[PDB]
RNA sequence: GUUUCCGUAGUGUAGUGGUUAUCACGUUCGCCUAACACGCGAAAGGUCCCCGGUUCGAAACCGGGCGGAAAC
RNA sequence: GCCAGCGAAGUGAGUUCAAUGGCUGAGGUGAGGUACCCCGCAGGGGACCUCAUAACCCAAUUCAGACUACUCUCCUCCGCCCAUU
């Protein structure tokens, strides 16, 4: 009997977004990913520097999965302008 | 009774501060005439390992010290009587009126007899004084200073 | 009365040097504490007997021994029968009961006087 | 891990560097200027036979350094010999024959930083503020202590320079055999024997070898490479162990025998008739390796037979402090040493040796 | 990847020394409320899309990752390839600076 | 508490097999410590026989183990090809053969042996061709399917 | 850090004794010592007059160092087989207080735990000749790291046979493994007057034995200084040291 | 030449010396004989105890089950099972595709429309 | 992985349900003998593995750190 | 106080005569340097070069918790002494 990471590779390998919070919607996935988002930084202020490799340097605004807000605002701003 | 006497605390004031040190001699001159009874021969040749055995329990207030060795270089050319010692610092009065605190963390002092020279490593002396004349000195490490 | 002949010196050493300090400067007593309270723990480890002569006079709340004969008071009062000697500092404020009467002079001589004619050497 | 540290390497470094003696912004005399120990000073010309006269006057006239035994540590913070050597000019101090790693060395610096290097047992007893230099572990066993004495000079009587001159006077006595000269640049001219009359000092002049080596095999260069082009110039690098054999006689042929010297030239060369050999062994002053280089940029005035001519100045074995910070210890080795290749078109090559424990400056 | 200039690091030592001046906003080390000029043009490849979840597959036998891109981001790609293999589209890590390509493939 | 160990297998590959019938491990240990002394100095004579010792020999097989440690398991391995010359009464040339460096682990560097004999005696069915060997080998097929 | 110690074997005549204190301070020594064989078999300990440093040397040491004269300190090696001999080592805690350092020489792994854990010895000799296998065993090791006891890893194969070249980088790459190298020194015991070479080439013979990449120099200089050190505090006294000074 | 060892590893308690009782009984013939060679109590009504402790979480009926052998974290509703105290991440998959496996998905809530 | 026990002059070991350090062997000396092996008296010799804590006082009691030993 | 187990394939390391923390190169962070570039507020950023990255220690069925041995490091709370205003 696995439990609730069983109940997680059960949608990852099945090619299904899980019904939590993984998907993005207004009521629920935004209260999610700001839970997601609690417990990695967390994680982040618990290692002390020289341990962790720096995301200044190396790429974007991760592993917090929260820039869809202006992403997506992006995207329609790089082609309905021209 | 642990915070019963520990009402103020047992602490020194600003006022005994400027107690002009040199009357602080007589204390000085106690200790110098006790050590001439605790052995009572000192001059042709008597026993320098003695010595050094008995002042490892013996109550050392009131007597001279100058910091030879320490790892700090500030700590090092302080000199003065003590007055205070507790588990692993020992407060002293030097000259013209002011005391400082020393810690007897990684260091030595040099405590002159009348014929006499005694070095005190304070890395292994340490745990409330009142218990260094009762018991558990033993045999432990180096020194390495 | 071998190794314990030793502890005889560091405890009246303490005891000796709390008076040196309060004869020149009184009124800063921080030395005479700290003296005194290294000498009851030397004779609580190293158990001692000494006499209660001077341990009377320690103040055992705290520690002040020569304290109460200069400083703090020490009257005679008549509270119930035989009047009482009530030595009490200004710190702890503990009293310490001792009757004066010539009534028991000879069990007044029992603890202290006794000693003087049967310890022989 | 057993097998590994058997073969591996020891550490070394190696910086060259090719710039021009007529650019604004050269370091040519900072980096010799405030290079402050000098023991060995050798210069190659090739095809000369005859020497100018104006450069062997200059030959005979580095000198002279000073030798005084058993001199103590509170003698050289006096305010008298601070306002006549270090006040009035450059006085440099060095102590003879106590090795980086074994004792205490003291240093004295041209801007009045006597910094010196002390063990466990005498950093303890001073109590001078220092820090640690070379990490041995975790233990511990040398000290550097940084002492300043130029802003001692403006408050004499402030407490950090009475807790130096008790901590040397009454509380630790030190003597030490300091190699001992100074640079004249000041107007009333005292020199050092009348100063230090009670100790033992001796003038000392820096010895003087003059040979001259015939049928060299030069190689061929080109200024404006330092990788070397293929069969056509040479490796700067390649030029840096063949110079070290001509300074100790070693110019040799293939031999197959039983003695097989598998030391080849650096090829394409090119044989060189004539080579010029000179070698100043003493304390050397900087200033005086800077009239050495100018006399030797000065020296392609007129068109000579030699494409290029030789500076290479060996520092000491027991130097604390070289190229104003750099730590040299002694890790089985290891000596700090620069090198001047000059050109005909006032270009030369700088090549910094760097020992086992040492980093380099531009 | 080539490395990016991290202009941030000046306003820490402003903050670690003005912190211990006050007593005798916390953006430390990749936080920062300014994130309109980096989704326009940050990296050196142009980032589209995210994967939630991200694991090495145990059914197909090497990384199957899975997550959400835009339309507009698709049908860019899409329009600049009418030749061969269209889904061949790099990926990175954050922990990395390694592109790695996947193959694009929508199965509904 | 414990040392990590490395297991190498060897193979003498060789004609005229009256020199497989002489092997012993009083003259495997004198060999292999002799000819580490002639290629290598005192020191990897030294180092390569703290923990160098024999543990499983065949004569009938020919299949060598031996033992080394992690920090010199390469001056043993590097001494196996300059192993010639196994003097004795007769006239003998043999020559080790490595299979597979096992990183300690002796379970499954028995199992690199089972494999390494099945593959063996397949080979050796349409090669040789005998009605007497062949019967042999249904012997050692029969029962290896009982164990 | 003081450099180049030594531990020396060898006394006959004072013709070979003053020619290996000339020989070491023209290499790098500073400080030479001198050990004293005692085996089991004489049962004889001369303490009390061995060597008469002051009167038996002519007053001038001189070293190509700081030109200081050599600490010429007297030390003891006891050949300890038997565990009804150690009684008598045992017995001079109060009897005889001289030979500032003393090293032991154990040979049984009952003996070599007492050694390291109950014994009060400075320095532990450990060395191999003619066959001796040994284990070495790591909770009598990681004791005596951390009470100061360091290893006399004597080495001097290159006297008689070439054979004795194996039995010191044998013995010494079981203790490296096991050790981990934290406080192990070496010196060569000489008896000729050409058997001691300089400390800047005695500090790869420790790398050959590995130890460090670096602290093989120090295991000449930093781990003989705290194994010299180790000698003084059980001297006079482990927490008080009291000198007569007279000016 | 161990009995306690040739248990296989999914069957392996801790406790075989303590209480000889976790062991089964054929193998505990061997452990008697190897038994020659080789806190306080609780009175308490538990269940009211539970019943306290079900005001804050959800507190399903198969929590007796799952909390005492899975990793208990508090989410967005109750406690729930996550993570196998074994280590079972490559089991689970294979108890998937070729072996059997059951799970307790009972927050999933329904609404009944008449 | 598992369990229990142990550390005491030089060795083997007692002892203590907390305030004193000892018995056997061996050494030294003495008794004895022309000089002896036994018997017998007495002395030299203590980090009671280490630290902390409880208590008026831990060889002991408790806690921690090692160490050692008995067997599947 | 007392009473309850299952020999059956395969641990995001799974060894059991007991595998595995590898090398080189490029980074991160922590010191040091610039004859280099850009932004123009004396300033800052980038580029390049040198060096530190450890000690304590080892999986044997697994997990949670207490205790103990620790420093290349980061955070919080302070002490002593030196020097300065
Ligand atoms: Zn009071």
């Amino acid at each position: 009997v696995g439990g609730l990471k069983e109940s997680a590779v059960h949608s990852q390998y099945k090619r299904s977004p899980n019904v939590p919070g993984d998907f993005p919607d207004c009521p629920a996935g935004m209260l999610f990913a700001e839970e997601q988002a609690k417990n990695l930084l967390e994680k982040y202020k618990r290692r002390p520097p020289a341990k962790r490799p720096n995301y200044v340097k190396l790429g974007t605004l991760a592993p917090f999965c929260c820039p869809w807000e202006q992403l997506t605002q992006d995207w329609e701003s790089r082609v309905q302008a021209y | 009774l642990s915070a019963r006497q520990r009402r103020e605390l047992r602490l020194f004031d600003i006022k005994p501060e400027q107690q002009r040190y040199s009357l602080f001699l007589p204390l000085h001159e106690l200790w110098k005439q006790y050590i001439r009874d605790l052995c009572s021969g000192l001059k042709p040749d008597t026993q320098p390992q003695m010595i050094q055995a008995k002042l490892l329990k013996a109550d050392l207030h009131g007597a001279i010290i100058s910091v030879t060795k320490s790892k700090c270089p500030s700590y090092v050319g302080i000199t003065g009587i003590l007055l205070q010692e507790t588990k692993h610092i020992f407060k002293i009065i030097t000259k013209e009126d002011r005391l400082k605190v020393i810690p007897k963390l990684n260091c030595v002092f040099t405590v002159e007899t009348d014929g006499f020279i005694s070095y005190i490593y304070g890395s292994k002396f340490q745990l409330r004084s009142s218990e260094r004349s009762a018991k558990k000195f033993k045999a432990k490490g180096t020194i390495d200073l | 009365p071998v190794k314990d002949r030793e502890a005889f010196q560091r405890l009246n050493f303490l005891y000796q040097a709390a008076h040196c300090v309060l004869a020149q400067d009184p009124e800063n007593q921080a030395l005479a504490r700290f003296y005194c309270y290294t000498e009851r723990t030397i004779a609580k480890r190293l158990v001692l007997r000494r006499d209660p002569s001077v341990k009377r006079t320690l103040c055992r709340g705290c520690s002040s021994l020569l304290v109460p004969g200069l400083t703090c008071t020490q009257r005679q009062r008549r509270c119930r029968g035989q009047r009482w000697t009530v030595q009490t500092c200004l710190t702890c404020q503990r009293s310490q009961r001792f009757l004066n009467d010539p009534g028991h002079l000879l069990w007044g001589d029992r603890p202290e006087a006794q000693l003087g004619s049967q310890a022989d050497s | 891990a057993t097998l590994r540290r058997l073969r591996e390497a020891p550490r070394h470094l190696l910086v060259c560097e090719k710039s021009n003696f007529g650019n604004h912004k050269s370091r040519h005399r900072h980096l010799v200027q405030t290079h402050y120990y000098n023991y060995r000073v050798s210069f190659l010309i090739p095809e000369c036979g005859i020497l100018s006269e104006e450069l062997k006057n200059l030959v005979m006239n580095t000198g002279p350094y000073y030798f005084v035994k058993n001199l103590p540590l509170h003698e050289l913070i006096t305010p008298e010999f601070i306002s006549t050597f270090i006040k009035k000019g450059s006085c440099y101090a060095l102590t003879y024959n106590t090795h980086i790693d074994e004792d205490n060395t003291v240093a004295l610096l041209p801007n009045g930083k006597l910094i010196l290097s002390l063990d466990k047992d005498t950093y303890e007893e001073t109590g001078l503020q220092g820090h640690p230099s070379q990490f041995s572990g975790r233990k511990i066993m040398k000290f550097i202590v940084s002492i300043d004495l130029m802003e001692l000079s403006l408050n004499l009587d402030s407490k950090k320079y009475e807790r130096i001159s008790w901590s040397f006077k009454e509380k630790k006595p030190l003597k030490f055999d300091f190699l001992l000269a100074w640079h004249k640049t000041g107007s009333e001219e005292s020199t050092m024997m009348s100063y230090f009359s009670k100790y033992q000092i001796q003038e000392h002049q820096p010895k003087v070898a003059l040979s001259t080596l015939r049928d060299l095999q030069c190689p061929v260069l080109q200024s404006s490479e330092l990788e070397g082009t293929p069969e056509v110039s040479c490796r700067a690098l390649e030029l840096f162990d063949w110079l070290g054999a001509v300074f100790s006689n070693v110019d040799l042929n293939n031999e197959p025998n039983n003695f097989i010297s598998t030391y080849c030239c650096p090829e394409p060369s090119t044989v060189v008739a004539k080579a010029y050999l000179c070698t100043i062994t003493g304390f050397i002053l900087p200033e005086k390796i800077c009239l050495l280089l100018e006399h030797l940029c000065h020296y392609f005035d007129e068109p000579k037979l030699a494409p290029w001519v030789t500076l290479s100045v060996q520092g000491f074995a027991d130097s604390p402090v070289s190229w104003e910070k750099n730590e040299h210890g002694f890790r089985k080795g290891g000596e700090h040493l620069y090198n001047f290749v000059i050109f005909n078109n006032q270009d030369y090559w700088l090549q910094m040796a760097v020992g086992a424990n040492d980093h380099c400056p531009p | 990847e080539s490395k990016h200039s991290d202009p941030f690091r000046s306003k820490i030592l402003k903050q670690k020394e003005k912190k211990k001046r006050e007593k005798r906003e916390a953006l430390t080390l990749g936080l920062w409320s300014g994130p309109l000029p980096r989704v326009t043009l940050h990296c050196s490849r142009t980032l589209l899309g995210f994967v939630t979840q991200g694991d090495f597959s145990m059914a197909v036998g090497c990384g199957e990752a899975l997550g959400f891109v835009s339309l507009t981001g698709l049908l860019d790609m899409l329009s600049s390839q009418p030749a061969a293999q269209r889904g061949l589209v790099l990926l990175r890590p954050p922990a990395s600076l390694q592109y790695r390509f996947a193959r694009i493939a929508i199965e509904v | 508490v414990r040392f990590k160990h490395r297991y190498l297998l060897c193979e003498l590959v060789s004609d005229d097999p009256r020199c497989r019938l002489s092997l012993d491990d009083r003259v495997l240990s004198s060999l292999v410590r002799d000819t580490i002394a002639r290629v290598h100095g005192t020191f990897g004579a030294a180092a390569c026989s703290i923990g160098f010792a024999v543990r499983y020999l065949n004569a009938y097989t020919g299949i060598v183990l031996l033992r080394c440690r992690k920090e010199f398991y390469q001056l043993v391995w590097s001494a196996l090809p300059f192993i010639t010359y196994l003097e004795n009464k007769g006239h003998r040339y043999p020559c080790f053969f490595n299979t597979l460096h096992v990183g300690g682990t002796i379970r499954t560097c028995q199992k690199f042996l089972i494999q390494y004999n099945r593959r063996q005696l397949l080979i050796l069915l349409q090669n040789c061709t005998d009605e007497g060997e062949r019967e042999a080998i249904q012997k050692s097929v029969t029962r290896s399917c009982l164990l | 850090a003081v450099f180049a110690d030594l531990d020396l074997r060898a006394g006959s005549d004072l013709k070979a004794l003053r020619g290996l204190v000339e020989t070491a301070a023209h290499l790098g020594y500073s400080v030479v010592a001198i050990n004293h064989i005692v085996d089991f078999k004489e049962k004889k300990q001369e303490i009390e007059k061995p060597v008469a440093v002051s009167e038996l040397f002519t007053t001038l040491p001189i070293v190509q160092g700081k030109s200081r004269p050599i600490k010429i300190l007297t030390r003891l090696t006891i050949i300890v087989s038997d565990p009804s001999h150690c009684n008598v080592l045992r017995a001079t805690s109060s009897r005889a207080r001289l030979y500032d350092v003393v090293a032991v020489f154990p040979k049984t792994e009952k003996l070599f735990h007492i050694a390291c854990t109950h014994l009060d010895v400075d320095l532990v000799c450990i060395t191999v000749t003619e066959k001796l296998p040994f284990y070495f065993k790591r909770p009598p090791i990681n004791v005596a790291i951390d009470r100061g006891l360091a290893f006399e890893l004597v080495y001097s194969p290159a006297i008689k046979d070439s054979t004795m070249r194996r039995y010191t980088i044998s013995s010494a790459l079981n203790l490296m493994q096991i050790c981990k190298g934290k406080n192990v020194i070496i010196s060569s015991a000489a008896e000729r007057p050409l058997e001691i070479r300089g400390p800047y080439d005695v500090a790869n013979l420790g790398l050959l034995f590995g130890l460090s990449e670096s602290d093989a120099k120090a295991a000449v200089s930093t781990n003989c200084r705290a194994a010299l050190l180790h000698g003084e505090t059980r001297k006079t006294a482990f927490g008080i040291i009291s000198t007569v000074k007279k000016p | 030449s161990l009995v306690f060892q040739t248990l296989p590893r999914h069957m392996r308690r801790r406790a075989m010396s303590h209480n000889v009782k976790r062991l089964p009984r054929r193998l505990q013939e061997i452990a008697q004989k190897e038994a020659e060679k080789a806190a306080r109590r609780c009175h308490m009504n538990r269940t009211l105890e539970f019943n306290r402790r079900q005001k804050k979480n959800i507190w399903l009926e198969t929590h007796i089950w799952h909390a005492k052998r899975f990793h208990m974290v508090k989410k967005w509703g109750y406690c729930l099972g996550e993570r196998p105290t074994v280590k079972s991440h490559r089991a689970c998959y294979r108890a998937m595709t070729n072996r059997c496996l059951l799970q307790d998905l009972s927050y999933y809530c329904c609404l009944e429309l008449k």
